[PDB]
């Protein structure tokens, strides 16, 4: 069956450069146009050019006309793919596909930072006191400046699931994530039943447990 | 370029539902249009080619349709492995562009968020940053609007949105807006709230807090 095989993932800090592969594997590579698309959640999909692997051939988009240099290797039957002088807009994940884009690579998210590996800090979400005696309130962990991801974060050691709501981790602006994880529970529970978010980030071997109390 | 106009953005429905994707091209691309389905974590896969041309394995359910500059893909009797995001492309002239995508969701009644608001901790302050978190728990649809005010002066450019995906359970969204400063711009105010905006609500909930309690 036909295959195209990348890289994963990369790393990249910036104004480096990286060069992305798709092996290709169940047809004659030199007989298809192979393709390359960057995507991100927030401009989308984006055509960046084609190499035709027979004659050598390329065109680009020209928004990407000074970023990519498409090659190929035929004795490996693999299409490359060099980014150049990378930047945090450079970030997404980029998928190969042959000519009609039937099938299509698994796709190597790239990450570019400056950032080296850093464990989180977690500070407490307080329960609001003294606020609605509608028995439900909202307490959590904030889990910032770490690196790279990803992170984890459960609750009274797996016990406390319910309500549980851990949101998708966000960059700011020093090429750190960020992340809270909240939970709501009975305000009148508050004060005598214990909180605690376990937060493991296994890139640094560095775990946390935080005790979330009404602030006095 | 040729533009790929695509609408929705975004789509609720119920399974056994029909529906329409739309992709207006700012130009005539005759009938070089292909879509795509793409799930979490996934490559995008081929739905359609040739505007109306359905990929071999694609089901039935699946048509696309439309010529020129106005394109169509319709999905009928919608199930719930229909859920993900779909992409219109024209593939007539260089460079190739898509559509924005329309992401295909459940649908269930309005319900409006439960809004808390959480002040930074002295812990954090030591840092030299100060983080202000806002949480929209449980609230359908995700049309919702967030706006800072520190002492009654609207924020912008320094706070952060983040949503979950649907609930598994009860199919609504939760929210986080985090605003960022610094320790001293911080202490430079003291009225910090949190307005916002939903379908479910009658008028705006604003929840708020005096920093130094
Ligand atoms: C990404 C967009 C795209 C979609 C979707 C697509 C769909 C598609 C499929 C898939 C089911 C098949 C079997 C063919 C079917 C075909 N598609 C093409 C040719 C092309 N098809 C192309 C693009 C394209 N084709 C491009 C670009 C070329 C030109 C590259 C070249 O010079 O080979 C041909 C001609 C190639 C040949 O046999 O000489 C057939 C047949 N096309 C029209």
């Amino acid at each position: 069956q036909v295959q195209l095989l990348e890289s994963g993932a990369e790393l990249v800090k910036p104004g480096a450069s990286v060069k992305l592969s798709c092996k290709a594997s169940g047809y004659t590579f030199t007989s298809y146009w192979m393709h390359w698309v960057k995507q991100r959640p927030g401009r989308g999909l984006e055509w960046i050019g084609r190499i035709d692997p027979n004659s050598g051939g390329t065109k680009y988009n020209e928004k990407f006309k000074s970023k990519a240099t498409l090659t190929v290797d035929k004795p490996s039957s693999t299409a490359y793919m060099q980014l150049s002088s990378l930047t945090s807009e450079d970030s997404a994940v980029y998928y190969c596909t042959r000519r009609d884009s039937d099938y299509w690579g698994a796709g190597t998210t790239v990450t570019v930072s400056s950032a080296s590996t850093k464990g989180p800090s977690v500070f407490p979400l307080a329960p609001s006191s003294k606020s609605t005696s509608g028995g439900t309130a909202a307490l959590g962990c904030l889990v910032k400046d770490y690196f790279p991801e990803p992170v984890t974060v459960s609750w009274n050691s797996g016990a406390l699931t319910s309500g549980v709501h851990t949101f998708p981790a966000v960059l700011q602006s020093s090429g750190l994530y960020s992340l809270s994880s909240v939970v709501t529970v009975p305000s009148s529970s508050l004060g005598t039943q214990t909180y605690i978010c376990n937060v493991n980030h296994k890139p640094s071997n560095t775990k946390v447990d935080k005790k979330v109390e009404p602030k006095s | 370029e040729l533009v790929m106009t695509q609408t929705p953005k975004f789509m609720s429905t119920s399974v056994g539902d029909r529906v329409s994707i739309t992709c207006k091209a700012s130009q005539n691309v005759g009938t070089a249009v292909a879509w795509y389905q793409q799930k979490p974590g996934q490559s995008p896969k081929l739905l359609i080619y040739s505007a109306s041309n359905r990929y071999t394995g694609v089901p039935d359910r699946f048509t696309g349709s439309g010529s020129g500059t106005d394109f169509t893909l319709t999905i009928s009797n919608m199930q719930s492995e229909d859920l993900a995001d779909y992409f219109c492309q024209q593939y007539s002239s260089y460079p190739l562009t898509f559509g924005g995508g329309t992401k295909v969701e459940i649908k269930r009644t309005v319900a409006a968020p439960s809004v808390f608001i959480f002040p930074p901790s002295d812990e954090q302050l030591k840092s030299g940053t100060a983080s202000v978190v806002c949480l929209l728990n449980n609230f359908y649809p995700r049309e919702a609007k967030v706006q800072w005010k520190v002492d009654n002066a609207l924020q912008s450019g320094n706070s952060q949105e983040s949503v979950t995906e649907q609930d598994s359970k009860d199919s609504t969204y939760s929210l986080s807006s985090t605003l960022t400063l610094s320790k001293a711009d911080y202490e430079k105010h003291k009225v910090y709230a949190c307005e916002v905006t939903h379908q479910g609500l009658s008028s705006p909930v604003t929840k708020s807090f005096n920093r130094g309690e």
